[PDB]
């Protein structure tokens, strides 16, 4: 599955047999990166416990033979595998889920003109924040990570007089595409 | 009078019903008679008798003229009569020594076909039984 | 082929659907994705083979039953019907989360629709679905 | 209900017709004192939303005609009465649900002595800190903690000699415990 | 005169009299509103000193029968008129002089999903911040001041599915203008 | 000598010679570990300094032919050997006297119970801050952490699983102090 | 008596009678402003306790028939009236004794040229920081500050036009203290 | 050039032939020690830019074949030495100039009387804070050099007096040409 | 008004430029700001009521020497042209120039001034109101 | 054997004055070299240094449009000004550039310094004519 | 008359007293004449005298009955009767010219046998002079 | 090996120590000095015994008069007659030297009623039997510090 920041997106699995629901030793685990396995919590016989690092992020619950674990609030950190082991006695079962976790875009521009040695070189610079592919281009720089994890890359474009303008900047986030248009100066 | 009026057939249906049933590991709530906070079975079965009229509709609805909801309608029709074997209580009684369930619907059935079979067994014995004061009994509830 | 699936055997489908009681309830399940494989000749044939395990999995009765004396008849004749398709994994097919209501209605539209495309043409499901089993995934 | 400080408690309410589950469009409610209602978060054809404020700290999921509402730590805060308002369409029912957290009640002694005019007045502190009723008690001042949770204490003073061992009772309502104080470094 | 934010910006003033330059008492003033007048600095005889809460922003310099008021680097604090006395003993004139500031208008897009009762109403955000006078248009909100002493507003757009995209944005600080457009979601 | 913490305690040297008293050149030392010494204080012909880093804790004065030294609020620092060197001309005189600092233990116990997988094993943690031997022991896993104060703490867990032997008692000591702890009952 | 800044003073009361020393129940109070007592700290049967506020700034201890209260570093709060309290029983005598706490006079020097019209305009100014009575003046022939140290300071500009007359010499005093300092030359000219 | 602390102070190169001015291109440097050389700012066609570390601290401007760098206010990071490359195209020169940065010593004394082993030695201190070369000297016994967080430099030594105390005494504090003393007169008591 | 600028008037106007030291300095004079007035008609006729106040503020040399005589001449020259000629101080700006750029200017005025004399005497009368309305 | 008294003619200064009469009363200002009045105090020794330096100076300051009358006046105090080397003894090549200083001040001023120059050379050759032989080696010691 | 009244063997004890004390480091405090405010030795004794008795009783104590306390007692008889030889003066002056001395007892004693043993070197001389009056040297002190 | 202890401290010794006492003034003052720890070393026995070999340094240290008076007589005497007494009690253990001794801070005339007793206390116990102080104490000096 995919979904956005901040949102409140579940995840599932499911016992084989319609007959066994709160029976099955449910524990799901977070796949950190290499082959690694966190435990974020575990529910036996209709009793639930989160692990306090997880505490308040995820929550896990049951309906039948269905196992659901619910991140309350997505943020970058949650991108990646995740597991889950049900065990019946002797028996166990091992199901896989992927989740990708998206920022939806967001395209800046702002122009300069230059101080030296004249004001004819007019500099605008196109920006995008997004996750997980952001990538700006001008018609016709630095990758910085953020605080809340998400990407950041910005270009400039320099324009001696006359200025050629409008120009465009495209700006997309895989799918996901944005344009900014300069018209004129002041 | 009341003796012989649980017939064997209407047992035959109940049965029937859970048989029929598909085994899940589905869960339902809904409300029933606190056989701990009611203990005597005698009074059990008469508190836990008035409520089930309204527990059938909420509860066990089957598509229309059906096999099933048949045996619904005329279990309801057997109930409806049986009102007049039981002596009315105070009505501030009402929805007290009652509680939560959340179970499978298989296990409902199975506390349903339990209340119909054990008053057949306490009826055929004495039929005059169900004219207990019970009063006292619903007291010691919530 | 023809004339192999009887009208007794959806008579104990549509009985085994009236006989269920109406509930809110819902459960998961292994079933062919309908909009992975349109085509309803490959999606039929698909289906038919997965059913096997589904039925054992899922639709379980207390022994001796009316409706499991029923189930064991709908294996009987699935194995049946083994012959009518040419076979000889895990693709093409979805996960659903859904009342049981439903997934027997899913089931019984299996059956009676395989009727239905049988009795207009007995031969028709020699088609090679090798190519409308690749678009899947 | 009743549940211990940081436990993951669940709190439930239900559609009394069995057919229907989704299509009810549930609303639970924290009560704040004075008849107020808080709204904590909504449940509608499977899509929930918590609000902000109450986000990570309470959820809700749904399961037939059930309808939970997880708190997935409890905290002092949120002991008190729920309301949940299940719609549907038209018709309107609204289910209250109250609960009780609680704190299990920490016991501490430690003795002093006097620094004047002597060393013989013995004073002993029996403390505990629980919720919701800490009450101590020495067999022969009320502060709030900044977790929610109350505290109480009190001193003893026993002139030389001392007659020791001498027991303190702390108890949290049904939750009871003691202190006993043997000996002092000398004498 | 006009010139952006962070520049080193330059205002003049002059005596007529080409036979002059260091003898005039020449003594610059920024006008803070109401009529009010605030020395910046003060310069005679080749010999300049700026006030101390000015220090370092503004300078003064000179050259044959031409005074300068040099700004080191603007602000928005800067945006505003100044005025220039220059006395020669009984005679005193006063020359004033304008200077706008500006800041280059910085349009932002990003959108957002609803998150109920469904993931149809698809918001989208334009933004710009700029100075002296921001406004942002959407093609058929809040007025916040900034740290730096800028503008900023933008405005929210709720399309219900289907989304009817492409659709586009229109930001403009007076003469300056530039557009946003969105073109696709993510699915 | 030994006294509490907080407070007001003296420590004594004196010269035999009950003749002499404001005559000799008195000068306290704290030994610090390793055999070290850092000077307190000096005094005399009756008149005292005491360094600027032990100023206002430390203070000395004197009688006859005694010679104090007043510990104004003893802490845990103060804990260890001090010296006295008593000077006089030719001859010296260098007398020892140790300081045990001590802090009333502080027994604490609370119960939890376990949230997984059961409500069935309660837990109780017996814990003790005192100076300078604290030690916490229950009656039929401990971490010894050093406090801002400069005191010791340590504490221990108890498992009971369902049904629950209660009334359980813990027993908290320091040296020759003693005290106990007993949890009587549950919530429910 | 008297004593500097941050120095070990001591004050003393007695027992008329030679007998008793420990028995007296001694007490120590500071005169706060408007007739006010507050207690420092408390003997008897030698057993001293210094209250909180006071502690490690005073100290008591006792010898024979006298009693002494020790500040163990001054300060220009304790500068004020000390009262002891001796009872012994149904007799009680009072003994004030008073305190002056003083700082020694800091002067300072150092010139500036005005930056505006001219850099003609020489100003100099002398500082003094003291306690308790510190005055500063300039010989010839303005603000009043409390430092956070308790201590007071003061000082005086004086401009000076070209030609400099110079040297220049400022007299800072603190009561009975004194001190001077003398501006010789510039850096230049 | 020289000159004191915060002051607006000036510093110039220019073009020998009087036909040229905005016409060259003139670029300052400060020199770090090591023959090192950091841009300062850059004029040329009448269009100055000033590098932001130096932004508002220095500035350029021009008035016929005459190029300025005036620092709006000195402090003693900026004494040192300083270079201007004028070029015009193939032919480019290189004008030094250097800057002294002054600040105006601070001569201060204040007295103490020893706490031990009596009340007789009475310790004075005369301190000065100056720049480039501050020095002081007691008339008739360690000294530490400090350096302040402006940059600034400052010594002072102590001198002992034993009873009686030969009063008064003289401490003559000096920072190269410029000169300033400090008496001590008398006592407390 | 045909034959008002004489040859001898412009003879020293260039005079007084070649005399002039060849310099990188500035000064800064009020002139009309030739970009807000475009029409020369129009342009010579403002510039030229204000050019009294500018030479007595800007050209000044030592009393009676060779170029001192030369503005005076141009101040008589220039005060008899009066005739032929709200508003007042609009349409003029700052310069900051050469000298001899500023004399450039002023020699410009007056030997623009006598070739469109020469072709039309009564061109000057035209009503500049609307075009000083324009800056 | 020497005729330099009469080198300077009335006709040279005459042009000087010219110049500076015909320049425009200005608040400019620029920078140049010139000896240092102070630095070297001598008149005798002041005239001598100061004149070798001018050469340099008249190329560099007073500039002219081609054939105008100051610049024919400016070529002409050239060649006067060549013809006076011989006039002047020669001192010791590690003097060059020695007393002499900057100056940021007017034209005007400027003009005066050096009509100032040579009118001061003519009062001192009409007295003396070799008085201009003088060592003053020890002299561009001192600056 | 007065020239006689302090025998030889009064000054006797008073050495046996300081003789017989042990030597010690203590100090004690008490009230005496400041012999640097009331110079005079006519009019220090004079006033020095009449605070004795109270000195004495405060200061000079021994156990009831032993070789000492007698002398003492002799003391304070001697001191009694020699209290008509002295000129009382304004009683203003009272408590005025005496300080506090932190000082051993030894001192204390030394001070006091060079009170009475100066006292019969100038009363055998002159047996009046001690009438002359004081008043004037007492307001000089504090 | 000690014969005639029995009669060695005359009655004259201890009538000087009670003109000793009777003769100091009464003061509030205190001073510092070694004596036997009477807690720590129990028995009066060997109390006696340890006690007796410290009082030669401290009357020295302690008792002190000026020469030649009536009580510094009587304190060389006491000395004199400490002397003498050496004998009449047989050496134990050097290492347990310095030990079975406190601290006390008291007045002289408290500290003479210590030495007065100690003195006292001796003669009723040589009195009764005159070679007690043989008595091997090494056990009981253990038991100190
Ligand atoms: C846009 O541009 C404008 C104009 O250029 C700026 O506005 C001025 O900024 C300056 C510097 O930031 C402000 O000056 C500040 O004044 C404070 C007031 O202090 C008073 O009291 C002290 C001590 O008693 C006196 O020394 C002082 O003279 C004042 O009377 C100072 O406390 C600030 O601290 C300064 O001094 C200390 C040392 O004393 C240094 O350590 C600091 O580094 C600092 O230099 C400071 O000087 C001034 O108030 C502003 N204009 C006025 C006068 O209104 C804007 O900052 C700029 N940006 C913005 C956002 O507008």
């Amino acid at each position: 599955v995919t979904a956005f920041l901040g949102e409140r997106v579940t995840l599932t699995s499911y016992w084989r047999r319609v007959s066994l629901g709160p029976e099955i030793e449910v524990s799901w685990f977070k796949l950190g990166p290499g082959e690694e396995q966190v435990l974020i919590g575990r529910m036996h016989h209709d009793v639930i416990f989160i692990e306090w690092p997880f505490r308040g992020f995820f929550d896990i619950h049951r309906s039948a033979n269905t196992f659901f674990l619910v991140v309350t609030a997505a943020n970058i950190s949650h991108d990646g595998n995740y597991l889950c082991r049900m065990k019946l006695g002797e028996t166990e079962v091992t199901k896989q889920e992927h989740l990708s976790v998206v920022k939806p875009l967001t395209l800046s521009v702002h122009s300069e003109r230059s101080q030296f040695p004249d004001f004819s070189v007019l500099t605008v610079t196109c920006t995008v924040n997004a996750f997980p592919h952001p990538h700006v281009q001008w018609l016709m720089g630095g990758v910085m990570k953020e605080k809340d994890g998400s990407l950041s890359v910005a270009v400039d474009l320099s324009l001696p007089k006359p200025w050629h303008l409008p120009v465009t900047c495209v700006g997309k986030n895989d799918k996901e595409e944005a344009h900014g248009v300069y018209v004129s100066g002041y | 009078y009341c003796s012989h009026m649980i017939g064997s057939g209407h047992l035959q249906s109940l049965q029937r019903l859970i048989d029929s049933q598909m085994e899940t590991s589905c869960q339902i709530t809904f409300e029933f008679v606190d056989q701990e906070q009611l203990k005597d079975p005698v009074c059990y079965l008469k508190k836990a008798f008035l409520l089930v009229q309204d527990i059938m509709e909420d509860t066990m609805r089957f598509r229309d003229n059906t096999p099933n909801a048949i045996a619904i309608v005329q279990l309801q029709e057997l109930s409806l009569r049986l009102k007049s074997c039981f002596t009315k209580d105070y009505e501030e009684h009402d929805k007290a020594c009652v509680r939560t369930f959340y179970e499978t619907p298989l296990q409902l059935l199975e506390k349903v076909k339990n209340v119909f079979n054990e008053t057949k067994n306490l009826l055929d014995k004495d039929w005059n039984i169900f004219s207990k004061n019970c009063n006292n009994s619903f007291a010691e509830c919530s």
